RNA sequence: UAAACGAUGUCGACUUGGAGGUUGUGCCCUUGAGGCGUGGCUUCCGGAGCUAACGCGUUAAGUCGACCGCCUGGGGAGUAC
RNA sequence: CGUAAAGCGCACGCAGGCGGUUUGUUAAGUCAGAUGUGAAAUCCCCGGGCUCAACCUGGGAACUGCAUCUGAUACUGGCAA
């Protein structure tokens, strides 16, 4: 019973599509001090570093077995390798966050990086955002120095794709 | 070995367009999204032929050397290897393991020295930091060739994971006529290979494959 | 068994701060005298310790040439570098005729009678590697019948 | 331009061995037609096809035994420049008859072991081996 | 180089139709008309070399194509050359 | 007349690749961008092969074919007549 | 014949050299056979005589050629398509 390997491959093709990018469930098969070997199964078993595995308490909570999301970035770097990462996977379910909470209109602690002269960059979930300068607060605030560095709520008024860049300010209250 | 148990495992998955060898344009169905797809057509039939001859090989007293050195997959090798009363190599090959076989004869010796020595006596007719010392020696020499350490004589076969990983061990098996079987992904060079096993080999999956079916087969031919 | 003999024999020098450092390098053909030969080249810094590391090189190293009572199968020419060799079958009583270099490899190989003559550089390690590959690609009735699909007399008669 | 195509045909057939083809097509001929069945004949090749009939492409599917080809040296020996004939007594033997030369005659193209047993001389085409 | 519409004069005045460009009569017919319009341009102009090349590559070329003409049919040959006062 | 140099005569045929450039052209995605081919010229790597090596490597210095131009120790000398 | 001596500075082009594929015909080249001739001696083979050899000598082979005649027609050439 000769079932073509063309058709038995194109069945896989329709389960497996080798586009940097696409998102696709991957289970660790080995948990390593610094790295965690996720084999999603195209080339080889991915070698993802820990650190994108530790939370912002720099524990894994993650165990063997347990399936991840991860993006794709390609299949071998002249070695065989397949590279995956969890941080783009962190990029992706912060920008779904960002892109409902627009529609929620809701609002979303972050840190103030710094200072521009149309208005500030803030920092939300490792995604940058401008704070309009005029819009900063009511009160003409001259003090600036006790703004930066404090968690803050801000509402998203103009999420921006194409430069990565998110509109905020101190809506809603 | 099934074609399904190979693509399910992925064995059919290559390297890409741009790093390949054309010499292995025979085993290479195809390409899609600028990857190499191999022909699992000819991975099956060449890989139950590699156990037929194995099993010969291994029923006549044959002494079978496993290599393969990615970090990936020497773990699985070496367990692999011991299962089945045979040698392997599991870290850096050393240049002329089979061509300075009568160095590597001198290190085996050492080998036997020391152990001998430490478990006869004189560590206490040493200062117990020499006994260390010598401990050290004894621990990075069992490393080095633990798993050649009793093969005694030249192999009788190799079989490599990587044809260009381990092209070396391959380059003193032809010269030395020793028969190699070896996994060969469409980027190596099949040239140097009595019995090319055209597919994936850097999934660990599809690697632990390939050594259980060998070690079944082996397995098979020592029992007799 | 195994005939072996020293064809040639060099100093060569290597310089170094201190001056020049002498050493010898060896040129060796061992046979079988049954069409089995190799050849050997070593270095040491004295004759005798050269020829032996010659020696057990040659005593690896060597092929298998197909003879036919002593004599080749056809006419053959060799090429390695600028040591063209050509060697042709001859009549039993011709005995060896060929240069020193040529001389001695196949008077080690077993082969009684041979026309032989080297051409272009008469360099002895090169005419030796001219001579052995031009006796190795030498093929046997038996050999082309079995390539060609047929027999020997179907080529012979 | 083109002034050999038997030349050809033999460089043709040298170059796919070398390039380890499995096969080499080339421009037909009556003649390269006769020159690949005394081939084929002796065992050089293994088949021999013609396709077409306005442009005849002549296909040999050559033949491996060792990993080695097995006419290992194919060389024109009388070249358009050079026309090089000999007489039934005067015909050559190639590696002492283990090879072939081609010859044509007045009776079609064979080899020289064939043109001397029936007693003819001819135009030496190439010697294989 | 020529322009379509002397062209096709041409090639009505000697060929046996339209389709026919390639026939030896309508070949050398463009040559000698391409060869004598450029005689103007090489009379002002004597040290365009470079120009001269081709003026003197379709005279050869013209030379070769009558050179067949004559020996494979003399009739049509004395015929052409006749019509196209050439040879003199 | 020149280191008029690629120090590589002209033309034809066969022989694994890769990364570029430049200039046409076909098909297809929803086309712009973008993806599949198919020609010309051209640069850099590199296998076989070849070479004394250096290297050349489908634009060969590989494998052949046609015709032509030269070469035969250095100096005297591209000099004397 | 890239660097060791050796590719004209480059292109066109007459004489000359070579020439895609099919059919017919020709017998020029080519091949086969035969005839004549290729002086004798010399070289070579089998023998013979000087006590051996050198030397002399019998028969033969050879003298690869040239010319003529009758044949073969694959290849090259001529002619025709
Ligand atoms: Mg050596
Ligand atoms: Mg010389
Ligand atoms: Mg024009
Ligand atoms: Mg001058
Ligand atoms: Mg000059
Ligand atoms: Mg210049
Ligand atoms: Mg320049
Ligand atoms: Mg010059
Ligand atoms: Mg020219
Ligand atoms: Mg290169
Ligand atoms: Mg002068
Ligand atoms: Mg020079
Ligand atoms: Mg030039
Ligand atoms: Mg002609
Ligand atoms: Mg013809
Ligand atoms: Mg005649
Ligand atoms: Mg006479
Ligand atoms: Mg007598
Ligand atoms: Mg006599
Ligand atoms: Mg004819
Ligand atoms: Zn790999």
């Amino acid at each position: 019973m000769t079932e073509s390997f063309a058709q038995l491959f194109e069945e896989s093709l329709k389960e497996i599509e080798t586009r940097p990018g696409s998102i696709v469930r991957g289970v660790v098969v080995a948990i390593d001090k610094d790295v965690v070997l996720v084999d999603a199964g195209l080339k080889s078993e991915s070698a993802i570093p820990a650190e994108q595995f530790k939370n912002a308490q720099g524990e894994l909570e993650i165990q063997v077995g347990d399936e991840v999301d991860v993006a794709l970035d390609a299949v071998e770097d002249g070695f065989g390798e397949t590279l995956l990462s969890r941080e783009k996977a962190k990029r992706h379910e912060a920008w779904i966050t960002l892109e409902k909470a627009y529609e929620d209109a809701e609002t979303v602690t972050g840190v103030i990086n710094g200072k521009v002269k149309g208005g500030f960059t803030v920092e939300l979930n490792g995604i940058r955002a401008f704070l309009p300068g005029s819009l900063v607060d009511v009160r003409p605030v001259r003090d600036t120095l006790h703004l930066e560095g404090k968690e803050l709520e801000f509402k998203v008024i103009k999420l921006d794709q194409k430069r990565n860049n998110v509109v905020v300010s101190r809506r809603a209250v | 070995v099934s074609m399904r148990d190979m693509l399910k495992a992925g064995v059919h998955f290559g390297h890409q367009t741009r790093y390949w060898n054309p010499k292995m344009k025979p085993f290479i169905f195809g390409a899609r999204n600028k990857v190499h797809i191999i022909n699992l057509e000819k991975t099956v039939p060449m890989f139950n032929e590699a156990l037929a001859e194995l099993n010969k090989i291994a029923s006549r007293k044959g002494k079978i050397l496993f290599v393969g050195t990615k970090r990936a997959a020497s773990e699985a090798v070496k367990d692999a290897a011991l299962s089945c009363d045979q040698f392997f190599v599991n870290h850096r090959w050393l240049g002329g393991m089979l061509t300075n076989w009568k160095t590597v004869r001198q290190s085996i010796k050492r080998l036997k020295d020391l152990e001998t020595q430490s478990q006869d006596g004189t560590f206490d007719k040493l200062t117990k930091k020499e006994a260390l010392m010598r401990t050290r020696e004894l621990e990075k020499l069992e490393n080095s060739l633990g798993g050649i350490k009793d093969m005694g004589g030249l192999p009788d076969a190799l079989f490599v994971i990587d044809a260009d990983h381990e092209h070396i061990a391959i380059k003193e098996a032809n010269n030395l006529g020793i028969p190699v079987f070896a996994i060969v992904d469409t980027n190596s060079d099949p040239d140097g290979v009595d019995f090319v096993i055209p597919g994936n080999d850097d999934a660990i999956r599809a690697v632990t494959l390939y050594l259980g079916a060998v070690a079944a087969t082996v397995r098979e031919g020592r029992s007799q | 068994e195994l005939q072996e003999k020293l064809i040639a024999v060099n100093r060569v020098s290597k310089t170094v701060k201190g001056g020049r450092i002498f050493s010898f390098t060896a040129l060796t053909v061992v046979g079988d005298g049954n069409g089995r030969v190799g050849f050997g080249y070593g270095k040491a810094r004295e004759v005798p310790a050269a020829i032996q590391k010659a020696m057990e090189k040659a005593r690896r190293n060597m092929i298998n040439v197909a003879l036919n009572n002593g004599t080749l199968q056809h006419p053959v020419k060799g090429v390695h570098t600028g040591s063209r060799v050509f060697m042709q079958p001859a009549s039993e009583g011709t005995g060896i005729i060929a240069g020193g270099a040529m001389r001695a490899v196949l008077e080690v190989a077993g082969v009684h009678n041979v026309l032989a003559k080297a051409y272009g550089s008469t360099n002895p390690i090169n005419v030796v590697r001219a001579t052995i590959d031009g006796l190795e690609n030498m093929n046997s009735p038996e050999m082309v019948a079995a390539k060609r699909g047929k027999s020997v007399e179907e080529i012979l008669g | 331009s083109m002034q050999d195509p038997i030349a050809d045909m033999l460089t043709r057939i040298r170059n796919g061995q070398a390039a380890n083809k499995a096969a080499v097509t080339m421009p037909s001929s009556k003649l390269k037609v006769a020159i690949a069945n005394v081939l084929k004949e002796e065992g050089f090749i293994e088949d021999f096809k013609v396709e077409g009939d306005t442009k005849p492409e002549l296909e040999l599917t050559l033949k491996y035994f060792q990993g080695k080809a097995v006419v290992e040296s194919i060389q024109r020996v009388s070249r358009p420049g050079l026309r090089i004939y000999k007489r039934k007594d005067e015909l050559p033997k190639v590696m002492a008859g283990l090879g072939i030369a081609v010859v044509s005659t007045s009776k079609g193209v064979m080899t020289d072991r064939a043109a001397r047993q029936a007693g003819l001389g001819g135009e030496i085409i190439c010697y294989v081996a | 180089s020529l322009s379509t519409e002397a062209t096709a004069k041409i090639v009505s005045e000697f060929g046996r139709d339209a389709n026919d460009t390639g026939s030896t009569e309508v070949q050398v017919a463009l040559l000698t008309a391409q060869i004598n319009h450029l005689q103007g341009h090489f009379a002002e102009h004597k040290k365009d070399h470079h120009s001269r090349r081709g003026l003197l590559r379709m005279v050869s070329q013209r030379r070769k194509l009558l050179d067949y003409l004559k020996r494979k049919d003399v009739a049509r040959y004395t015929q052409l050359i006749e019509r196209l006062g050439l040879r003199r």
